[PDB]
């Protein structure tokens, strides 16, 4: 993605496809490192009432 | 493989290299197992001994009665002209 | 709800045949993958400098084992042995005993890093955190008995990851 | 060491001989310098080898052993040769050409002066024409490898898996009984 | 005790198949010697053949010796065809271990073992 | 004179080559380092028995064929002729005695390997 | 003068050959989305040197069953042959010029065979036999076209000289008559020079490596830098005979530079192609060189001696 | 003294050729082979660092023990290694090759490839990274760099 | 809650199938500039 012009356009011609739509090296597009903390839901088990296990 | 007489001196040639018979005790008519003491494998290594002397294959149910050298060299003039 | 790969039969027009007799005599598709290797030459590699760039890694990752200490210095391993109850390769292996003020400690936490097979396992088993697999990978040995940790090394471990492992444990912790 | 050291065990070996030897190696590699020299034909000394795995557990044995402190043990081969017949060996479990020749005393030091002017190490030297040109000394109240428990391997065993290094693929695949033995004085 | 057999209906056919085996075993010993170029006398192999033999000489089942047969056939296809290498064929020479204490005060002076 | 010169130098500088090779590194020759090499397992035989040539009949009629640019070479210079349609008319001759060869060949299925 | 002369020739055709090493690794790399040596050196340029070191200190391992003599005798004669098939190349002038240098390089190509094809029985290893017939099936392969490509290509020239064929192409480049028989005569040194898709004699998936499997390094280093010399020396020999450049007699260095940059694209070339093929398999080899390549090229020798007759157009001898 | 300072040179110029141009051999045996694949892939790329493959013993410098090794195959490691030419190096690769891993206790592993062979570098991990695999590497480097050859040979 | 989730309208169509774009001249063509190069270097 850093590439000129010149050499996009020889190598999109070479390989006979678009090339900078569909990089293999990624960049700022992907997902961050550093995420919210998640809260992540429980069971259909996690209830106070009509929760025997034997049922 | 001509006449008897070479065949049997043949025979106690090849049992005589053989050395866990002592050839003191070596006749003609010297059973192996009650008189000379071998095992059964040394008398199978026997007459494979005969098979690299004669050369020519002894099956199984006729090489376990050669119990003594008169039995083999019996057996090799049966199975020749002599 | 299937497809039949190659059940193409080619036409017969004299078009296609001269197409294809081109193609024949004329070599098309070895251009074509002299193009496709061509356009790869041009391109920016993929190669990381290493030992100077990194692949990138996650706070799941597991690597190097380090035994954590409690935010007063107080280790937390308290000898309940089922980090070696659960590893599938029977890597660790304790000895405990009531230390010299009745608390319930270790003696002896070894962990053979050449039979451990890294699935973290005893960081899951382990109630109170002590045990952990850290971020650490670049700690090859030149001699086979380096890697045959005793209590002190996996407590050095700590000691010396534990600004990262805590981190990391910060991150995940949720997930668990 | 018998002075600084007085229950220290002093082991006499003779000429060792195993894989990684300088003695049947050494007799081998005489078919690139030539036809094999030899001091009077080497039939005016005698060798008695000894095998270096009996070497080895004559020293683990006298490791175990308490009687083997302050002794002095000598361990030798079953078999005394002379030097021209063990060589005839030597090239004959190898299948070299052995065609040796007199090389008088004041010249076969001029080749092992000759060798040792190299920086590496020598192929030679005249201190191993000397020894290898001396007789194994007979010292029969000295106890050996039997008096260890160690019984002594003669080189027509052994012979086989140390020469068959030195042999050319024509002759590679031969066998231990294939050769007739040295003669035993 | 109707039980099925393997090869042999009694021991008189299954002691013919243990003959027929000694005897492949004693005419390969040589060719085992050469190409893989072992460092022992044909002697010496032939005698380690007859000790194999001779340590299963106690059985008096004709199902066994019928599997023993097998298994020994087995070993000589192994050994014909070069699939065993140098060390497997020296492997029944037991020369890296120790001789172990045969006698009481011996065992006794090593260890616990009976 | 200065082929022969060109020609020992190139075998002395690929003989120098290899006699600083052999003799400058150090050796740690034993009986299993110069066993011969089968993926790690011991050969099952020797690599001098019979490896039985599939495409035999190609082998022989390329000992037919190289003698043609034995008698096809000279054709540049047969070109500088003053009987020249003579010189043709052979030429072609040639060629398509060869090709009727070769022909020959294909039909046969001489140039298909046996098995 | 002329020792010096031969220094100058061989002994920068030994160093081009150690660039090639890094060139082809390099190339090979960007080619598969990687980089080549760029830590040894600034950008890789001192890890020949260092290969070149390496292969010399490297124990030789003469192996137990090798029939010694041919076995030291084959990369000798490998890295002889590969020097001494550069002294007709004209560069705008050839070390020897010789009159039918064409047939030198050919008899030579001939002679470079049984390096490979001794090395292969000497080593008396399994699949050093399997490598050695392979040379031989591929040799017998190009060898029947080989010769005819090249004589039609000279048909054009009117002689076996080398330094003539500049002199042929001065107004057009020999490829534009001759591209068929240009892109023929490109594969059989494809398949001459043993470089991929016609490996097939160091196959290192069907062999480990071949005739040179036995061969240590020291031996192994007069295998690896004759057959890059010989593909470097191909490439100068397919420039001189479709692609021979513009020359000066008062100026030889442009001719140099002109022929020196075209052979080196023809090397990048060979490194693309090695870079980008599966490899054949050895009897297509020869249904290819003999089914294929061979009726046309007697179609084509036909059509390249009627054609200068043609057209009053014979070329001269002189 | 000044041999000792040529020596010196020396050894660094032979250390430098060998750890510069180190060919590893074309030999996996289980998971870790498909990690040591990944160290040859064009992100962490081994060849940058002169470190290629070759197929042959005979030509190789380094033998990376990459998996699991049984008992049936411990005479072909050996044999393999023995057709190295001297100077070769052995990396262990992954828990089984170093000391006999996850199949520690079984009937048919050898524990650990250092029963077989001298070992030079062990590199742990389940499998360990290409990343880990390849700072292995960078560490016989660096064990190949502090060789001491000629001027021990000098000194003795 | 916060959970790993696709978003509310789904993800973008996803490419899956064969695009080999059918590039180069036809055959007439190569052949009319081969036999062209020939006549030029023939004369
Ligand atoms: C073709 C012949 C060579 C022509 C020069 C060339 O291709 O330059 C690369 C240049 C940039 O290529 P790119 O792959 O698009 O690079 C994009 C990067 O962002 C550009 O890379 P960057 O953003 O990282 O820019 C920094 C880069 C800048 O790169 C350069 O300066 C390239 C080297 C020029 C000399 O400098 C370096 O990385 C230092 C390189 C030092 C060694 C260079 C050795 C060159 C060979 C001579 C010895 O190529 C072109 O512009 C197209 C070819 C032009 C040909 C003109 C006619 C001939
Ligand atoms: C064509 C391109 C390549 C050209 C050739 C390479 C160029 C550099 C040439 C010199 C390199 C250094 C010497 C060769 C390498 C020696 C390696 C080695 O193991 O040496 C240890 C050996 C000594 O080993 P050792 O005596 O320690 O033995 C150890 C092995 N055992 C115990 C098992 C026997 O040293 C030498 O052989 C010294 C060689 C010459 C040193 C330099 C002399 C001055 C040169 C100016
Ligand atoms: C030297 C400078 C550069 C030259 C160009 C070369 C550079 C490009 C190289 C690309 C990479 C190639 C790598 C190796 C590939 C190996 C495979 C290969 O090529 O196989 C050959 C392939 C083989 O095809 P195949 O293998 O598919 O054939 C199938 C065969 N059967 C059916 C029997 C199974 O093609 C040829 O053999 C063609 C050879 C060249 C043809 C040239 C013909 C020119 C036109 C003549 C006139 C035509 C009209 C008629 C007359 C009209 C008169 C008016
Ligand atoms: C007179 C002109 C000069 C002629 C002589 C000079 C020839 C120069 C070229 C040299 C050729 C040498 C080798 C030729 C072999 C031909 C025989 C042959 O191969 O026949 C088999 C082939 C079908 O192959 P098959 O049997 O299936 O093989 C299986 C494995 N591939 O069968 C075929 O493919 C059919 C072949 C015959 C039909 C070809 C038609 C071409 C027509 C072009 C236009 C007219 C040209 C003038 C000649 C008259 C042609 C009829
Ligand atoms: C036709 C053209 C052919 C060209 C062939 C050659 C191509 C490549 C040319 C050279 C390219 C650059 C090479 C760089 C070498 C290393 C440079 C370097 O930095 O070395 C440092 C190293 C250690 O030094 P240290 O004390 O650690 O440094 C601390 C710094 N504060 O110290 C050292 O390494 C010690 C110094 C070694 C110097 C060696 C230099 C390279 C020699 C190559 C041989 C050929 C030279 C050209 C011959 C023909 C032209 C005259
Ligand atoms: C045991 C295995 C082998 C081990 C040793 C290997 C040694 C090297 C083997 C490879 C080299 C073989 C050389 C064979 C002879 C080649 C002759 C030659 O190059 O001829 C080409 C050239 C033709 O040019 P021309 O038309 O004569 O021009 C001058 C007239 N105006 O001719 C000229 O320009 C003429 C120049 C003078 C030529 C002198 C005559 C040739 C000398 C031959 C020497 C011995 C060859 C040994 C061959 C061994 C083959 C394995
Ligand atoms: C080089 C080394 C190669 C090693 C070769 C390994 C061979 C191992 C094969 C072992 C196969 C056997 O042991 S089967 C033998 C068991 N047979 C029996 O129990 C039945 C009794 N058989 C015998 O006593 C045999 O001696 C005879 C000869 C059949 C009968 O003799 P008795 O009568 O007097
Ligand atoms: C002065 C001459 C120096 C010659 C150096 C020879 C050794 C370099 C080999 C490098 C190499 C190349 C070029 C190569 O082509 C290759 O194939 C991909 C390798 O890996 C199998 C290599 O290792
Ligand atoms: C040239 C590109 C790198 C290849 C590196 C191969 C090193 C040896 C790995 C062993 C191996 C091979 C040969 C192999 O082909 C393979 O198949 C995918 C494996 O996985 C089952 C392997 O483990
Ligand atoms: S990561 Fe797994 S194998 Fe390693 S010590 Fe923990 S539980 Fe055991
Ligand atoms: S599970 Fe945790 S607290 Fe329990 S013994 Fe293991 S490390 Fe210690
Ligand atoms: S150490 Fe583990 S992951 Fe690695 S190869 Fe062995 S079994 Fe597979």
């Amino acid at each position: 993605a850093s590439a000129t012009r010149l050499i996009q356009g020889l190598r999109n011609w070479a390989s006979g496809r678009d090339l900078q739509a569909k990089l293999q090296l990624r960049y700022q597009e992907i997902s961050k490192r550093t995420q919210p903390p998640p809260k992540l839901p429980v069971g259909p088990s996690h209830r106070l009432s009509n929760n025997y296990y034997c049922a | 493989p001509l006449t008897l007489e070479g065949i049997k001196d043949r025979v106690l040639y090849v049992l005589k290299l053989y050395d866990k018979i002592d050839p003191e005790k070596l006749s003609v008519n010297s059973h192996f197992m009650k008189d000379l003491g071998l095992d059964s494998l040394d008398q199978v290594e026997i007459i494979m001994a005969m098979e690299d002397e004669f050369g020519f294959e002894i099956p199984d149910i006729d090489a376990e009665k050669l119990m003594c050298p008169q039995e083999i060299v019996d057996y090799i003039a049966d199975k020749k002209d002599v | 709800t299937y497809k039949y790969v190659n059940l193409r039969e080619p036409s017969m027009d004299m078009k296609s045949v001269t197409d294809r007799a081109a193609q024949t005599l004329l070599w098309t598709e070895l251009i074509r993958g002299l193009g496709m290797t061509l356009s790869y030459l041009f391109r920016e590699p993929a190669t990381i400098n290493y030992p100077f760039e990194k692949g990138p890694l996650s706070p799941r990752f597991r690597g190097e084992h380090a035994l954590r200490r409690y935010p007063s210095g107080e280790e937390r391993c308290i000898a309940c042995k089922l980090c070696e109850a659960v590893c599938p390769a029977q890597a660790i292996t304790i000895e405990a005993e009531p230390r010299a003020d009745g608390s319930r400690r270790t003696t002896r936490y070894d962990i053979d890093m050449t039979k451990c097979i890294y699935c973290g396992f005893c960081q899951e088993a382990c109630p109170v955190d002590a045990i952990v697999e850290g971020p650490n990978f670049e700690f090859s040995t030149e001699t086979h008995e380096e890697l045959l940790y005793n209590k002190e090394k996996l407590l050095n471990n700590g000691d010396k990851w534990e600004a990262e492992i805590a981190a990391n444990i910060q991150a995940d912790y949720l997930y668990r | 060491v018998r002075e600084t050291f007085p229950e220290a065990t002093i082991i006499k070996p003779a000429d060792i001989f195993g894989r990684e030897d300088r003695f049947l190696n050494y007799f081998a590699n005489i078919r690139w310098f030539g036809g094999v020299p030899l001091i009077s034909l080497g039939k005016k000394t005698v060798k008695q080898p000894v095998y270096i795995v009996d070497v080895t557990k004559g020293i683990i044995n006298a490791i175990k052993d308490p009687d083997a402190r302050g002794k002095t043990f000598a361990f030798v081969g079953p078999n005394r040769y002379l030097l021209f017949d063990l060589v005839q060996y030597v090239f004959a479990v190898a299948h070299r050409p052995f065609l040796p020749y007199p090389m008088p005393h004041f010249a076969y030091r001029w080749i092992g002066r000759l060798f040792e002017i190299s920086p590496f190490e020598p192929w030679t030297t005249r201190d191993k024409v000397e020894r290898i040109h001396t007789t194994d000394r007979t010292l029969p109240h000295l106890p050996g490898l039997e008096d260890l428990g160690v019984q002594a391997t003669p080189l027509e065993l052994k012979a086989i898996e140390v020469l068959r290094r030195h042999r050319t693929y024509r002759w590679l695949s031969s066998e231990i009984e294939d050769v007739q033995p040295a003669k035993t004085v | 005790t109707s039980v099925k057999p393997i090869f042999s209906r009694d021991m008189n056919e299954a002691k013919r198949r243990v003959r027929e085996l000694y005897r492949a075993w004693y005419r390969e010993v040589p060719n085992t010697v050469h190409l893989f170029q072992l460092d022992i006398s044909v002697k010496q192999g032939r005698d380690k053949v007859r000790e194999m033999f001779k340590k299963n000489a106690h059985v008096t089942d004709p199902r066994v010796v019928d599997l023993l047969v097998i298994k020994g056939k087995m070993e000589l296809e192994e050994t014909i065809n070069v699939w065993k290498q140098r060390t497997h064929v020296m492997r029944f020479f037991h020369e890296t271990e120790a001789p172990r204490p045969k006698d009481f005060l011996s065992k006794f002076y090593v260890g616990h073992d009976p | 004179m200065n082929l022969m010169i060109t020609l020992l130098t190139n075998f002395t500088l690929a003989t120098l080559l290899v006699t600083i090779a052999f003799w400058l590194p150090q050796l740690n020759v034993y009986s299993e380092k110069t066993s011969p090499y089968e993926c790690g397992f011991d050969p099952m035989g020797s690599a001098r028995l019979p490896f039985s040539m599939k495409f035999f009949l190609v082998a022989i009629t390329f000992l037919l064929f190289d003698l043609e640019i034995a008698l096809l070479l000279p054709l540049p210079w047969a070109s500088q002729t003053t009987n020249l349609n003579t010189m043709l008319t052979m030429a072609l001759l040639l060629i398509f005695l060869l090709a009727v060869s070769l022909a020959y060949e294909w039909t046969q299925k001489g140039l298909e390997w046996t098995e | 003068m002329f020792m010096i002369n031969v220094l100058t020739l061989i002994i920068p055709i030994l160093l081009a050959v150690a660039f090639l090493t890094l060139v082809e690794r390099k190339v090979l790399g960007y080619m598969q989305f990687r980089k080549g040596p760029n830590v040894v050196g600034p950008y890789g340029l001192l890890q020949p040197i260092a290969d070149a070191i390496k292969l010399f200190i490297k124990e030789p391992l003469r192996p137990a069953t090798s029939s010694i003599s041919m076995f030291i005798l084959a990369p000798i004669l490998a890295l002889t042959l590969a020097l001494t098939m550069w002294i007709p190349l004209p560069m705008p002038y050839p070390l020897i010029n010789m009159n039918l240098g064409v047939l030198f390089m050919l008899a030579m190509s001939s002679l470079a065979v049984y390096s490979i094809l001794w090395s292969g029985w000497a080593s008396n290893s399994k699949y050093a036999l399997i490598g050695a017939l392979r040379a031989v099936a591929q040799t017998i392969s190009y060898e029947v076209t080989l010769a005819i490509i090249l004589l039609s290509v000279l048909l054009m020239n009117g002689s076996f000289t080398l330094s003539t064929l500049i002199i042929t192409q001065e107004q057009v480049w020999l490829i534009f008559p001759a591209w068929p028989l240009a892109m023929m005569w490109f594969i059989s040194t494809l398949a001459e020079t043993n470089r991929a898709p016609f490996d097939l004699t160091e196959g290192e998936s069907e062999l480990v490596s071949g005739f040179n499997v036995e061969y240590a390094a020291g031996p192994f280093a007069l295998f690896f830098m004759a057959e890059y010399a010989n593909i470097i020396m191909m490439n100068i020999f397919t420039t001189t005979l479709f692609l021979g450049a513009f020359h000066n007699p008062y100026m030889p260095e442009l001719y140099t530079i002109n022929f020196t940059i075209k052979s080196l694209l023809l090397s990048i070339t060979f490194l693309w192609i090695r870079a980008s093929y599966p490899r054949f398999r050895y009897d297509q080899l020869m249904h290819l060189l003999w089914k294929n390549f061979l009726p046309l090229t007697l179609a084509l020798c036909m059509w390249h001696v009627s054609l200068p007759i043609l057209l009053s157009s014979i070329p001269p001898q002189t | 003294s000044r041999g000792e300072y040529v020596v010196a040179k020396l050894d660094d110029l032979i250390n430098w050729a060998r750890r510069s141009s180190l060919w590893p051999m074309t030999f996996g045996l289980a998971c870790c082979a498909v990690e040591m694949m990944h160290m040859a892939a064009p992100r962490y790329d081994m060849d940058r660092f002169g470190v290629v493959f070759r197929a042959s013993p005979r030509q190789s410098d380094v033998m990376i023990v990459a998996g699991t090794l049984t008992n049936k195959m411990a005479p072909a490691l050996r044999k393999v290694y023995d057709q190295m030419p001297e100077p070769r190096y052995v990396v262990s690769m992954g828990s089984c090759a170093n000391g006999g891993g996850y199949y520690h206790y079984s009937y048919s592993v050898v524990r650990g490839c250092d029963r077989i062979v001298p070992v030079d570098i062990y590199v742990p991990g389940c499998p360990p990274t290409a990343e880990a695999l390849l700072y292995g590497i960078l560490q016989l480097q660096k064990k190949i760099k502090r060789e001491k050859r000629l001027r021990i040979w000098y000194r003795r | 809650v916060k959970q790993d989730m696709p978003p509310v309208g789904g993800y973008g169509p996803i490419d899956y199938k064969r695009n080999l774009p059918r590039r180069g001249l036809s055959g007439y063509s190569m052949f009319a500039v081969g036999i062209g190069a020939l006549l030029f270097g023939y004369w």
